[PDB]
């Protein structure tokens, strides 16, 4: 009777891993000693600090 | 009879009616006139012997007045309500979507005592909706009916229950007000009396007694004869009046120790103050009648008192003690027994007036709170009443009632009878009453008091059985709200034509005889014993000497609809209910025709429904046209009546009126001058008379199915006009205002060929599903098209339209002719909702013919779906060549106990072909009881057979045996009602004669157009990814639990899996299955339904570690 | 919430239809010579999803941007001719 | 009566400290969505309150 | 055997009908077949049967 939508829209594209965006992973460590990984694109400019999980 | 324009319908009635059927809509109009205090009601009340009567609104205003601030330094008093002329006409209100209302004005006397000043001026209290003539309210364009509510009346109700724990008959009593808290008493199995206030924990009665100030001596003096109260007093530790308050107070205020003044005044405020407790003028009457207190004067008090509470307690004790008659000091003797809450002597009827009055009272209470709060913080001696009276809450309450209240229902305009029976409906549910899923069986079972007040036959067949009913034909509503019924007074064995209207409880003091009991020419009873009702509801024989009242007429117990069914005796109540209910579902046909065999009601029910047009004054018709009728009255005045043409009803049925008068014809006042939808010459016509043959036919009428002749399709015998409304609104958005235009993106030129310059579909154009009704577009904004779409749009170069199409289109499976358009624009200063700019409504009309699957029904509860429509030559035909229009199966009649349809079939043939009783050597014995008018009649002669005074079984045989010869000079139907039909396909005559006659059949509105559904793929719900259905196009069917059980029982695994995962919930699998079907590839395996994954996520969100492992 | 219709739903017929076009278009582009096809596939980014300016197509083709525009015009006129338009015209709606 | 629960915690190895929460999980947004109806009026589940 | 209404049958079998409409060259592609079925053009019934 009435209609609405989420805060976004859908995309019908299909392609898969055959296209690769060059990426590398940075490593971070927090105060309590936990460590985490974050994949960034090869454009890099990786930040010195990151908000982890 | 009084009605001037009645067609001459000969009647089989043998009993002379002493009372004329009252105004069937009086229950609404009289109540509303009481509410507004119209001068007619005021004069009538005086004619009834009343003195200084007060209207419903005057009562509310007087109750509100005087508004007194504490310390008594000033006061305010509302009074003198006045109504001005209604703002707009009913037709204009419907057309322009307004509310039919009149301004309300009152005077307000403001008194300043500290200076002695007095001021007053008229105050505008808002627009008050008004009941239009014929009893309906026009709210926001729609037409609404306020159904009366049947509710248990305030009063004292004693009850007794036997408990197997000790086999003792414990007793209890409840005092229920119209306002305030509750109070009840009970006797426990331990020989003690207890009190419960506001349903709190049980406490001894002596606590309450000593709270009022009673001591040991008074209790011993008055109640010393009863052991239970003495034992309770002995066990009770209370000593001193203040001690009872000490115990009572802390129960409601656990943390605050009591104080003498507040504790003592709490009881008086809780119960003995009219401010917070009210019997509402009816509980007072019932309590006075039951306990015998204060009888003989119109007590203005409505609050509880010391004497009545102790009287109720004493009554309970005596009832337990075993007394059968009781007396009270200063009162009158009364019998002792328990009270039946289902008796209409205890259940009253809130009419429309009281229902509106309650909400007016609530609104004025809020207004009073605001005024009393704000009068403390304004300049004294300079304030003005019009500057602090705030009318917003009362208007808000009135608007809420007519809009959201469960009683203010949509007018049921399926046909005149549906609307007529909806207006005088009684509902036991709604606020302040019961609910559908509660109350069990007791509230809804029939009761002996219903006779002549509420019809036992007519009632919904669904879960609302018994909770909804219809007021009797002769019943009227007492001013207090009880249902009265008329009876003839009989003195010492001779009747007397003085008719008294008795309420339910007063009838039990007399014995009432049947209406049909024979009497001598002088009025004396001719029999020695007569069959009568007794005080307990039993039916017994009694000597004629002992009778004191008599029924007005046999039709007293039936409602308006039930009175329509002929030969009601020969139909079982189970099928009579179905017959009464189906008549409310008949759709109006293109040309309606009155039934050959009917009841005398068919006339009045048509006139009182208000759908027909009647002359207001005696005169001569001066000018007649399809649109209006102009009549010149004998007094020199000229009246003009406008006939509504092809107006859409609430349910889509056409409501065309047509004139039945010729220029120069003289018409008496009240004469019908134009038929409504289902009427002919002023008589109601819900269906069609057609030739029926009762016999099985090749199995096409198997299992209640029906076979129709193709003639009914050729000659539009059962054709009906249907009208639908399609609405679209153009509003504004953040990206700009969406607009209505003829041109819309990417549509073929042919599609927009039938569109006006302004983008609306041209009037009179033929429309088919998917066609454009209103061209509309909305701003699109960001597109960022995909590379493939970019390349394609480069290939043709078409522009990327700044707007997207959202045009209104004809729904799937609809078609017709555009008969009208109504347009609202804010640029013309309309009343469009906030944020709306334009509104367009298009009316599409279609002309539905009878087709396979359409449900047909009769007046006796026999209905079925048309299984086959055969050509005329295939139908069985009479020896003279006339084909039978309809064929009904034989096996359905005898076992359903609705043999009345056969009687109707015979009498219909008797009516179609005239009859002439051979009165050559005196009247035949079987015809000795017939009136002289029925000895002969021509062909196509209508007859009337009242529901309980109609033709006997013996007269039908004679009438069948005395039917006139046909056109060619031979009789087609023998005395047994059977004819030698010829088989239309093989040509051979049927081996045995078949019953043939004329039956009245109705076209029910249960067309499956809104019940036929199909869905390959369609919309899906936002929250649950399953398909939606039942309220939109392409709805999905619900595969229930029992269907899953059947699937498992079959051993069917794959079908169930695909039903539960692919077809319903597997979001990823749906598109894969669709593309597999489209490309012709085999279906892939299902995935995990979204339901299970959501279940895991939900369990994890609740701190439960749930995982799947192998 | 049980009866809110989602406007941005995954319509099945469109979802498959697009793929068909993404195939059909390819079959049309594959009807050309690779010499012509590569320019269009790079111009509109079909090969990797990123549109390329006239100059950047010369990074593998070598010819100047104006010549790439002329080649694009030639291919663009060849495709729009009715011999190939009718193959996929009605996919626009 | 007590021994049933005590043994239930005594078995399976899992500690009983799970009855006290140092952190609580948050359900994904779309299971408690905020949706704008036709006309711009918003509807939201109770959970996100 | 059972008798199925013509229009209900068409709406229920829509995709199966469109496949045969496309490969019989009655419609140029799936979208065209979808629109043509939605219009109940005469060629539909021969394929639905």
């Amino acid at each position: 009777v009435l209609r609405g939508s989420r805060l976004g829209a859908v995309s019908y594209e299909t392609d898969r891993n055959h296209d690769l965006a060059p990426r590398q992973v940075a490593r971070y460590r927090t105060d309590n000693g936990e460590e985490f990984d974050v994949p960034f694109a090869d454009d890099a400019e990786i930040p010195g600090t990151w908000l982890c999980r | 009879n009084s009605v001037p324009g009645a067609p001459n319908r000969v009647s089989f009635a043998k009993l002379r009616e002493p009372l004329e059927v009252p105004g069937l809509l009086d229950v609404q109009t009289d109540s509303f006139e009481w509410l507004v205090g119209s001068d007619r009601w005021r004069q009538a009340a005086i004619d009834r012997g009343e003195e200084n009567p007060v209207g419903g609104l005057e009562e509310v205003l007087a109750e509100l007045s005087p508004i007194e601030d504490f310390s008594g330094s000033m006061s305010l008093s509302f009074s003198d309500p006045r109504f001005d002329e209604v703002k707009a006409s009913v037709d204009e209100c419907k057309d322009k979507d307004m509310t039919y209302a009149a301004p309300l004005f009152v005077t307000a006397e403001f008194i300043n005592n500290n200076t002695g000043e007095i001021k007053s001026q008229t105050v505008f209290m808002g627009d008050f909706p008004m009941m239009t003539e014929k009893g309906t309210f026009i709210i926001n364009g729609t037409e609404r009916v306020v159904v009366s509510q049947l509710v248990r009346s305030p009063g004292v109700y004693f009850d007794e229950t036997i408990d197997k724990s000790t086999e003792k008959t414990l007793h209890s009593v409840k005092v229920i007000p119209g306002r305030g808290a509750w109070l009840e008493f009970d006797v426990d199995k331990r020989d003690t009396v207890g009190v419960r206030i506001d349903r709190k924990r049980r406490q001894p009665v002596t606590v309450l007694l000593k709270a009022l100030g009673w001591t040991n001596e008074q209790i011993v003096e008055r109640f010393g004869f009863s052991e239970i109260m003495m034992g309770t007093l002995e066990k009770d530790t209370t000593s001193g009046t203040d001690e009872a308050l000490l115990d009572i107070y802390r129960k409601l205020r656990p943390g605050e120790p009591p104080t003498k003044e507040s504790a003592q005044t709490l009881l008086e405020n809780l119960f003995f103050k009219e401010k917070r407790y009210d019997l509402a003028r009816v509980g007072r009457y019932k309590v006075n009648k039951k306990l015998g207190l204060n009888a003989g004067k119109p007590i203005t008090s409505s609050t509880l008192t010391e004497e009545d509470v102790v009287a109720t307690i004493e009554y309970l004790v005596r009832l337990h003690e075993g007394q059968t008659s009781m007396t009270v000091p200063g009162g009158v003797e009364v019998p002792v027994e328990v009270d039946d809450i289902d008796h209409f002597g205890n259940r009253r009827l809130r009419t429309v007036g009281e229902l509106i009055q309650n909400q007016i009272r609530v609104g004025l209470s809020r207004m009073e709170r605001v005024v009393r709060e704000r009068m403390t913080t304004q300049d004294v001696e300079a304030i003005t009443p019009q500057t602090l009276i705030n009318i917003r809450p009362v208007v808000a309450a009135i608007k809420e009632f007519f809009g959201t209240s469960q009683l203010s229902q949509f007018m049921d305009q399926n046909n005149p009878l549906s609307g007529l029976t909806h207006k005088r409906r009684l509902s036991a549910l709604g606020p302040g009453g019961l609910s559908r899923e509660r109350a069990g069986l007791e509230v809804r079972d029939v009761h002996p008091s219903h006779y002549g007040r509420m019809c036992p036959i007519e009632t919904p067949e669904g879960p609302n059985i018994g909770l909804i009913g219809s007021l009797s034909v002769y019943a009227r509503v007492n001013p207090f709200g009880f249902i009265e019924t008329p009876y003839r007074k009989v003195e010492n064995g001779v009747v007397t034509d003085q008719i008294d209207y008795l309420t339910a409880d007063e009838e039990d003091r007399h014995v009432v005889a049947q209406a049909n009991s024979p009497t001598d020419e002088n009025g004396r009873f001719t029999e020695d014993r007569v069959m009568v009702r007794k005080k307990g509801g039993e039916v017994e024989f009694v000597s004629a000497d002992q009778v004191d009242y008599m029924d007005v007429s046999p039709r007293q117990m039936v409602s308006v609809a039930t009175a329509m069914i002929p030969f009601l005796e020969h139909d079982d109540a189970n099928r009579a209910l179905m017959g009464a209910n189906m008549q409310r579902q008949a759709v109006p046909l293109v040309r309606s025709e009155a039934p050959l065999v009917g009841t005398g009601m068919e006339l009045r029910a048509a006139i009182d429904a208000g759908d027909v047009v009647v002359a207001d004054k005696t005169g001569v018709i001066e000018e007649v046209s399809a649109d209006y009728i102009t009549v010149m009255a004998d007094d020199g005045t000229r009246q003009s009546y406008r006939l509504r043409k092809f107006a859409r009803s609430n349910h889509g049925t056409c409501a065309n009126q047509r004139p039945i008068v010729d220029a120069g014809q003289r018409v008496e006042a009240g004469q019908v001058i134009a038929d409504g939808p289902c009427t002919q010459n002023g008589e109601m016509a819900l269906g069609k008379n057609l030739l029926v043959a009762i016999m099985p036919w090749e199995g096409h009428n198997y299992e209640d199915a029906i076979i129709l002749s193709n003639r009914l399709v050729e000659e539009d015998v059962l054709t009906s006009i249907h009208i639908e409304e399609h609405e679209i609104d153009a509003r504004d958005t953040k990206l700009g205002a969406e607009e209505i235009t003829r041109d819309i993106p990417n549509v073929s030129d042919e599609v927009l060929a039938d569109l006006d310059e302004r983008g609306i579909v041209r009037i009179g154009a033929e429309v088919r599903d998917g066609d454009i009704l209103v061209g509309k577009v909305t701003p699109k904004g960001e597109t960022e098209l995909t590379p493939e779409e970019r390349l394609l749009r480069a290939i043709f170069g078409e522009k990327a339209r700044e707007v997207r199409d959202t045009s209104l289109k004809v729904p799937h499976g609809e078609s017709g002719k555009v008969i009208g358009i109504r347009v609202f624009s804010r640029e013309d200063d309309d009343e469009l909702p906030a944020g709306v700019n334009e509104l367009v409504r298009v009316y599409v009309a279609q002309k539905r013919k009878i087709s396979d699957g359409d449900k047909l029904a009769g007046r006796h509860g026999n209905k079925g779906v048309i299984g086959k429509i055969l050509p005329v030559e295939d139908m069985p035909f009479l020896p003279d060549g006339t084909p039978v229009d309809i064929i009904l199966n034989t096996h359905g009649v005898p076992r359903r106990m609705n043999i009345g349809q056969i009687l109707e079939t015979h009498l219909g043939w008797v009516a179609k072909a005239g009859w002439n009783i051979d009165v050559a050597a005196g009247v035949p014995d079987w015809a000795s009881k017939l009136p002289e008018e029925l000895y002969s009649a021509p062909a196509d002669s209508t007859v009337a057979t009242p529901v309980f005074d109609g033709a006997q079984e013996g007269e039908l045989a004679g009438l069948l045996g005395s039917t006139l010869p046909n056109r060619d000079g031979e009789v087609m139907v023998d005395a047994d009602g059977k004819s030698t039909l010829f088989d239309g396909r093989s040509g051979e005559p049927f081996p045995y004669p078949v019953t043939v006659g004329y039956m009245y059949i109705l076209k029910l509105h249960h067309l499956v157009d809104d019940k036929i559904h199909a869905r390959s793929t369609g919309p899906y719900s936002m929250i649950t990814q399953q398909p939606l259905g039942g309220k939109a196009q392409f709805g999905g069917q619900r595969f229930g639990e029992m269907e899953c059980w059947a699937m498992q029982a079959y051993g069917a695994a794959y079908t169930l899996q695909e039903l539960l995962t692919i077809k319903s919930d597997d979001t990823v699998g749906r598109v894969k299955v669709y593309e597999a079907i489209v490309k012709g590839e085999n279906i892939p395996e299902p995935g995990i339904p979204e339901s299970f994954k959501v279940l895991l996520k939900e369990l994890q969100s609740l701190c439960l570690n749930v995982e799947v492992l192998s | 919430g049980d009866f809110i219709e989602d406007s941005e739903a995954v319509v099945a017929v469109d979802a498959v239809s697009f793929t068909l076009l993404q195939d059909q278009l390819q079959s049309v582009l594959e009807t050309l010579s690779e010499r012509e096809a590569g320019v269009v596939r790079l111009r509109f980014g079909l090969t990797d999803g990123q549109p390329r300016t006239l100059d950047e197509i010369g990074q593998v083709y070598g010819v100047t941007r104006e010549r790439i525009r002329q080649i694009e015009s030639k291919t663009m006129s060849k495709l729009r001719h009715p011999s190939r338009s009718q193959v996929l015209r009605d996919y626009l709606d | 009566k007590r021994l049933k629960v005590v043994a239930a915690f005594q078995q399976s190895g899992n500690s009983p400290m799970g009855m006290v929460l140092d952190a609580v999980p948050v359900i994904p947004p779309e299971l408690r969505p905020m949706v704008q109806l036709d006309g711009g009026r918003f509807a939201t589940s109770d959970l996100n309150d | 055997q059972c008798g199925l209404p013509k229009l209900m049958a068409l709406e229920l079998f829509k995709p199966f009908v469109m496949k045969r409409l496309v490969d019989l060259n009655h419609a140029q592609n799936i979208k065209s077949a979808k629109r043509m079925v939605e219009r109940q053009r005469p060629q539909v019934w021969d394929v639905l049967e």
